[PDB]
RNA sequence: GAGACUCUGGCAUGCUAACUAGUUACGCGACCCCGGUCGGCGUAACUUCUUAGAGGGACAAGUGGCGUUCA
C-alpha cells in the first residue's frame, strides 16, 4: 500500500515527492523605468 | 592624444578568471583566481622575456575560486570562496594567517574601513556581518533584513564621507551610511541586474554598471544621478583610474575608458585576431583593476587570460 | 551518458520560459539564480537543472525557437506588422490585362479604363507537363 | 616544496617536464580491487548453470 | 519501470569539536660519528592529522564540425 505524503510526517515524509516538482507560476514584476529617489534616514 | 595598448599578458590559468585583486603599494604584484581552486600569485617582471612569472600559489579553497581582494597596504589579501568563508592570505609567505569563518551564504562582498582596521562582509543571506581585526562578528542583521538579495557592497575612497554603495540582483543601487548604518537611499529605475560600482578619483561622480551594460553616474557632490554612458555588453567589472579623470569599463570583448568632459565614447580597442569567429563565444571581459598610478590596467577575461593595458602617451 | 530526463527538460523550459532574463549561459552563476528562486532539494537535481537551463539559454540567445510563443516575439510581430512601406505594391501606374479580360470588360459596363494594357498573346504552346 | 616555500616558476617547470614525459604521474589511478560476489564460485560469474 | 531516491567513495587545512585520538614548539638520557634513534621522561594550547554531526561541493564548465545551429 502506497501511503500518502503529508508534511506532518506521521505516516510518511515531510519531503515532497522526489519526482513531483510542484512548480509555481511567476509573479508580475515591474521593470523600473526612471531612476528616482526617496532619500530618507 | 593617447591610446592604450597591450603591454603584456599573464598566461597561467586552466579555468577562467573569476576575480583578480590588485594593490597600490606593489605595482608588479597581482593575485589572480580561476575556475580551478587555485589563486596564482604572480610576479610582474615586465621584461623583454616574459611579462609575469608565477611566484606563489595560494592553495586552500575546496572548489572553484569565486572572489579575491587585496588590501591597500598590499602584504595581505582576503579571498572568498564557495565554501562560504574567506581566508586572509599572507602574501609574502603566501599562506593564511587568519581565516574569516561566519558567513552563512556565498560571500559576494567584503570591505575594509578607510583605516584597513574594520571588516564588513555581505552575503546573499539577508545579513551584513560586521567585524574588528581580531575577527569577531559584532553585529549582523538577520530578522531585520531585505525581502530580496544583496549581491555586493563597496566603500567610498573619501574618508570624510563614510558611505558604501551596494548593487544586487534586485536591480537596485542601494546607498548606506556607515555612521547611521541604515540605508541612505535606494535607487529604483534600473532594469536588469548590476555587476559592479566604482567611484571617481575626484569624489564628485561615480560609475555603475549592470545588466543594462550602462555606466550610470551617481553624484558625490550631491547624492544625485547625473548621466549614463553605454558600456554595451554585460559590464562584468568597472574601475576608475587615480591619475586620470577616466572610467575603465569591461564591456564584453574589450575594455572601454571613457572621458567625462565630453559625454561621448571615444573608442573601443578590440584585438583583430579574435579566434572564436565561427559559431563560438568571443572572450567576454570579466574583471579589471587599475594600478597605483593608473598607467597599467590589469584585466581578467573569460578566456583564462589576464591582459594588461598600458597607457602609451 | 549525461542525458536530460523529462523532469530535467520540462524544468529547464519552465525556468527559461518564465525567467529568461534572470538566467544566463554560465552554469555556476545561474545556479545561484536557480537555487535562490527555486528550492531544489538535491544538489544533483539543482546542478543538472542549471546546466540544461544554461545551454538552453544559449540556444535562445543564439536565436528564436520554433515551437514556443515568446511574448517578446509577440511584440516584434506587432512591430513588424505595423511596419509599413512608403507605398503599397498594389498601387501601380499601369496594369497589364489579357485580351479576354478586355473583351469581358468591354461587354460588361466597365469598357474604357485609363491604366490598362491588353498585352500580347503567349505564343508557343508548351504548357503541359511531359508524359512518362 | 618549490610551489609553496619558494617561487612558482620552479613548480611549473618541474610539473611541465613531468607532463611532457608521462600523464599517469598526474592522472590518478582510481583502480581498486573488485570484490567477489554471492551467486557464483568466482568474481563476476553468477552461479554456474549446469546442464546434465 | 529506467531515472529519481537512500547509503557509500571523493572537494572541503571551512562550521561544530575530543586524556578511551592525538598535535606542533623544545629539552634531557644510553650509544654512534652538535645532532640521529627510542611504544625512555617533562613543558601548553589546538584540532593540521584522527574521529563524525550539521552545512556546503560539478555542472557538459570550454571549443570545433554536425543538427531547425534545437536535443
Ligand atoms: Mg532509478
Amino acid at each position: 500500500i502506497m501511503l500518502p505524503w503529508d508534511p506532518s510526517g506521521k505516516i510518511g515524509p515531510k519531503k515532497p515527492l522526489p519526482d513531483h516538482v510542484s512548480i509555481v507560476e511567476p509573479k508580475d514584476e515591474i521593470l523600473p523605468t526612471t531612476p528616482i529617489s526617496e532619500q530618507k534616514g | 592624444t593617447e591610446q592604450m595598448t597591450l603591454r603584456g599578458t599573464l598566461k597561467g590559468h586552466n579555468g577562467w578568471v573569476t576575480q583578480i585583486a590588485t594593490t597600490p603599494q606593489f605595482p608588479d604584484m597581482i593575485l589572480s583566481a580561476s575556475r580551478d581552486k587555485t589563486i596564482i600569485m604572480w610576479k610582474l617582471t615586465r621584461d623583454e622575456t616574459n611579462y609575469g612569472i608565477p611566484q606563489r600559489a595560494l592553495r586552500g579553497h575546496s572548489h572553484f575560486v569565486s572572489d579575491v581582494v587585496i588590501s591597500s597596504d598590499g602584504q595581505f589579501a582576503l579571498s572568498g570562496s564557495w565554501d562560504g568563508t574567506l581566508r586572509l592570505w599572507d602574501l609574502t609567505t603566501g599562506t593564511t594567517t587568519r581565516r574569516f569563518v561566519g558567513h552563512t551564504k556565498d560571500v559576494l562582498s567584503v570591505a575594509f574601513s578607510s583605516d584597513n582596521r574594520q571588516i564588513v562582509s555581505g552575503s546573499r543571506d539577508k545579513t551584513i556581518k560586521l567585524w574588528n581585526t581580531l575577527g569577531v562578528c559584532k553585529y549582523t542583521v538577520q530578522d531585520e533584513s531585505h525581502s530580496e538579495w544583496v549581491s555586493c557592497v563597496r566603500f567610498s575612497p573619501n574618508s570624510s564621507n563614510p558611505i558604501i554603495v551596494s548593487c544586487g540582483w534586485d536591480k537596485l543601487v542601494k546607498v548606506w551610511n556607515l555612521a547611521n548604518c541604515k540605508l541612505k537611499t535606494n535607487h529604483i529605475g534600473h532594469t536588469g541586474y548590476l555587476n559592479t560600482v566604482t567611484v571617481s578619483p575626484d569624489g564628485s561622480l561615480c560609475a555603475s554598471g549592470g545588466k543594462d551594460g550602462q555606466a550610470m553616474l551617481w553624484d558625490l557632490n550631491e547624492g544625485k544621478h547625473l548621466y549614463t554612458l553605454d558600456g554595451g555588453d554585460i559590464i562584468n567589472a568597472l574601475c576608475f583610474s587615480p591619475n586620470r579623470y577616466w572610467l575603465c569599463a569591461a564591456t564584453g570583448p574589450s575594455i572601454k575608458i571613457w572621458d567625462l568632459e565630453g559625454k561621448i565614447i571615444v573608442d573601443e580597442l578590440k584585438q583583430e585576431v579574435i579566434s572564436t569567429s565561427s559559431k563560438a563565444e568571443p572572450p567576454q571581459c570579466t574583471s579589471l583593476a587599475w594600478s597605483a598610478d593608473g598607467q597599467t590596467l590589469f584585466a581578467g577575461y573569460t578566456d583564462n587570460l589576464v591582459r594588461v593595458w598600458q597607457v602609451t602617451i | 551518458g549525461r542525458v536530460r530526463t523529462k523532469t530535467v527538460k520540462k524544468a529547464a523550459r519552465v525556468i527559461i520560459e518564465k525567467y529568461y532574463t534572470r538566467l544566463g549561459n554560465d552554469f555556476h552563476t545561474n545556479k545561484r539564480v536557480c537555487e535562490e528562486i527555486a528550492i531544489i532539494p538535491s544538489k544533483k537535481l539543482r546542478n543538472k537543472i542549471a546546466g540544461y537551463v544554461t545551454h538552453l539559454m544559449k540556444r535562445i540567445q543564439r536565436g528564436p525557437v520554433r515551437g514556443i510563443s515568446i511574448k517578446l516575439q509577440e511584440e516584434e510581430r506587432e512591430r513588424r506588422d505595423n511596419y509599413v512601406p512608403e507605398v503599397s505594391a498594389l498601387d501601380q501606374e499601369i496594369i497589364e490585362v489579357d485580351p479576354d479580360t478586355k473583351e469581358m470588360l468591354k461587354l460588361l459596363d466597365f469598357g474604357s479604363l485609363s491604366n490598362l494594357q491588353v498585352t500580347q498573346p503567349t505564343v508557343g504552346m508548351n504548357f503541359k507537363t511531359p508524359r512518362g | 616544496y618549490y610551489q609553496k616555500y619558494v617561487d612558482e616558476a620552479s613548480k611549473k617547470e618541474i610539473k611541465d617536464i613531468l607532463i611532457q614525459y608521462d600523464r599517469t604521474l598526474l592522472v590518478a589511478d582510481p583502480r581498486r580491487c573488485e570484490s567477489k560476489k554471492f551467486g557464483g564460485p568466482g568474481a563476476r560469474a553468477r552461479y554456474q548453470k549446469s546442464y546434465r
